[PDB]
């Protein structure tokens, strides 16, 4: 009799298109960007994780290849996960909030045509 | 769990010689480097030696050239340092360790807190010597707020410890007796001070009782005040 | 290389957030990893942070750290200061070549009580010691809070490197700090100069005492 | 009784320090840089793989 593994495996930081009905959970190893999603048509999104007690600063990130800028800040003692959102190529970077924690984890899923 | 063991501590004659050992158990110690660091008061820990997978290449720190020497045994899984004839600054606790930085993924912690307890090694030699008691006299320059400070300096004694008392133990309050420090010259020095009311200096005598047990010596010295008043 | 300057002491009232920095004079802390080291006087030290922010298991979440790239520094934030935050906190990283670069011993002593200015006393040579051929001067520093002080000795126009030793500040039964500095002089050295002075710096303000030669021993 | 795999597996594009006595073979997926070695002290080497029949650029 073979037993299922308790977890499905710490896979590696790759790009792909995960099918639906599946939670993707991610733990951060470095600072800055953790993951980004997009359909490249009418939906672009990324996140950045920042250490607790960081001052309000504009920072630079190798996002979408072409490095971009945006503001970040965190005062609470938990890590802060700031999302950035865009509905078009010709648009501003709607900086959307958020996920705060000390687990150092993030989670996404596809269902009902909704992320 | 992971265990570092070491040995070789005790008194050391400067100009002398001994051996220091630090073996390791819980990890491979073939794909790691190994160093040594001496820790002491606030000078701070610093690099000493460098061995990393035996390229027939090593490095040495400033105050260890020649008179240190290093050896790394994979078989016994240890670092062996042969030590001779250095300055008294080597009085310190020696530490062996290695921090490992290779990108282990999640799911298991291959991480150490890589520090053996270390071994204490003091540079001394301290033949027996009776103490010299020097007065730290009070005066008008030294007095303020109705209180006067006086004391005794217990210098040039060996070995530890010494017990200093004032007024045969009656006066505990307002005394400050420092532990004792070893100077570069190789002698020990400490000071004991007491605070007293300014009016009593004319009427009263103050005597410090210094006892040095190894030599079995006890000395009591009276400090009379001098007439230069405020 | 780039030495890792530290605030040689720092403190707040325990129970709230505090921060301690570690700044590389040149180079870039962003070049490679940096790790932090808590230490007790008792037995041996332990590590607190590695890889510049990788918290280790077992040690609580009260600690954290980050990197200031522009100012070339690493830093640590401590929340909920326990009674046993009393420690030393070294920082260190690597150099242009992998040997290491270290930081000074950052003595962290956190406490509260009302402030107290230090009492400084300078003692001239005693008669017996002068007969002994010892000019030694003593500068006693007592009843000061916070637990850090700096002492400097001066020969009016000349710099004096030789013969100064200073103890780490120690808590007495009264819960106030005491320390002593002694300057080992020769009788010739005593006679040669016009005067000697002891300078004590506490909380960024300096107090000074001076002694001059006198006829009696 | 278990047999070895025919080859040790297509591992993923990581950074690390391979110990000695081990051939590391790499196949390219994108264009341009495939890998780089160094020691950060006195040695910095990289490679770039280029498609055949390319102009000097």
């Amino acid at each position: 009799t073979t037993v299922e593994p308790i977890l499905d495996g710490p896979y590696q930081p790759t790009t792909f298109t995960p099918p639906n009905d599946y939670w993707i959970l991610i733990n951060s190893n470095t600072n800055g960007v953790v993951y980004e999603s997009t359909n490249n048509s009418d939906f672009w999104t990324a996140v950045v994780a920042i250490e607790p007690h960081v001052t309000p600063v504009d920072r630079q990130y190798m996002i979408f290849g072409e490095s971009k800028q945006f503001n970040v800040s965190n005062d609470s003692n938990k890590w802060k996960f700031l999302e950035m959102f865009r509905s078009s190529s010709q648009n501003e970077f709607y900086n959307r909030r958020t996920l705060t924690s000390d687990t150092r984890l993030v989670g996404i899923l596809k269902y009902g045509g909704r992320v | 769990e992971v265990q570092l063991v070491e040995s070789g501590g005790g008194p050391v004659q400067p100009g002398g010689s001994l051996k220091l050992s630090c073996a390791a158990s819980g990890f491979t110690f073939s794909n790691y480097e190994m160093y040594w660091v001496r820790q002491a008061p606030g000078k701070g820990l610093e690099w000493v030696s460098y061995i990393s997978t035996s390229p027939a290449i090593t490095y040495y720190a400033d105050s260890v050239r020649g008179r240190f020497t290093i050896s790394r045994d994979n078989a016994k899984s240890s670092l062996y340092l042969h030590m001779n004839s250095l300055r008294a600054e080597d009085t310190a606790v020696y530490y062996c360790a290695t921090i490992s930085h290779q990108q282990f993924s999640s799911g298991w912690n291959a991480w150490f807190d890589p520090w053996g307890q270390g071994t204490l090694v003091t540079v001394s030699g301290a033949s027996t010597k009776g103490p010299s008691v020097f007065p730290l006299a009070p005066s008008s320059k030294s007095t303020s707020g109705g209180t006067a400070a006086l004391g005794c300096l217990v210098k040039d004694y060996f070995p530890e410890p010494v017990t200093v008392s004032w007024n045969s133990g009656a006066l505990t309050s307002g005394v400050h007796t420092f532990p004792a420090v070893l100077q570069s010259s190789g002698l020990y020095s400490l000071s004991s001070v007491v605070t007293v009311p300014s009016s009593s200096l004319g009427t009263q005598t103050y005597i410090c009782n210094v006892n040095h047990k190894p030599s079995n010596t006890k000395v009591d010295k009276r400090v009379e005040p001098k007439s230069c008043d405020k | 290389n780039f030495m890792l300057t530290q605030p040689h002491s720092v403190s707040e009232s325990p129970g709230k957030t505090v921060t301690i920095s570690c700044t590389g004079s040149s180079g870039s802390i962003a070049s490679n990893y940096v790790q932090w080291y808590r230490q007790r006087p008792g037995s041996a030290p332990t590590t607190v942070i590695y890889e510049n922010y990788q918290r280790p298991s077992g040690v609580p979440a009260r600690f954290s750290g980050s990197i200031d790239r522009s100012s070339n520094s690493a830093s640590l934030t401590i929340s909920g200061l326990q009674t046993d935050d009393e420690a030393d906190y070294y920082c260190q990283s690597y150099d242009n070549n992998n040997l290491w670069v270290f930081g000074g011993g950052t003595k962290l002593t956190v406490l509260g009580q009302p402030k107290g200015a230090p009492s400084v006393t300078l003692f001239p040579p005693s008669s017996e010691e002068l007969q002994a051929n010892k000019a030694t001067l003593v500068c006693l520093i007592s009843d000061f809070y916070p637990g850090a002080v700096t002492v400097a000795w001066k020969a009016d126009s000349s710099p004096v490197k030789a013969g100064v030793e200073t103890t780490t500040p120690s808590k007495q039964s009264n819960n106030k700090y005491a320390a002593s500095s002694y300057l080992s002089l020769t009788p010739e050295q005593w006679k040669s100069h016009r005067s000697y002075s002891c300078q004590v710096t506490h909380e960024g303000s300096t107090v000074e005492k001076t002694v001059a030669p006198t006829e009696c021993s």
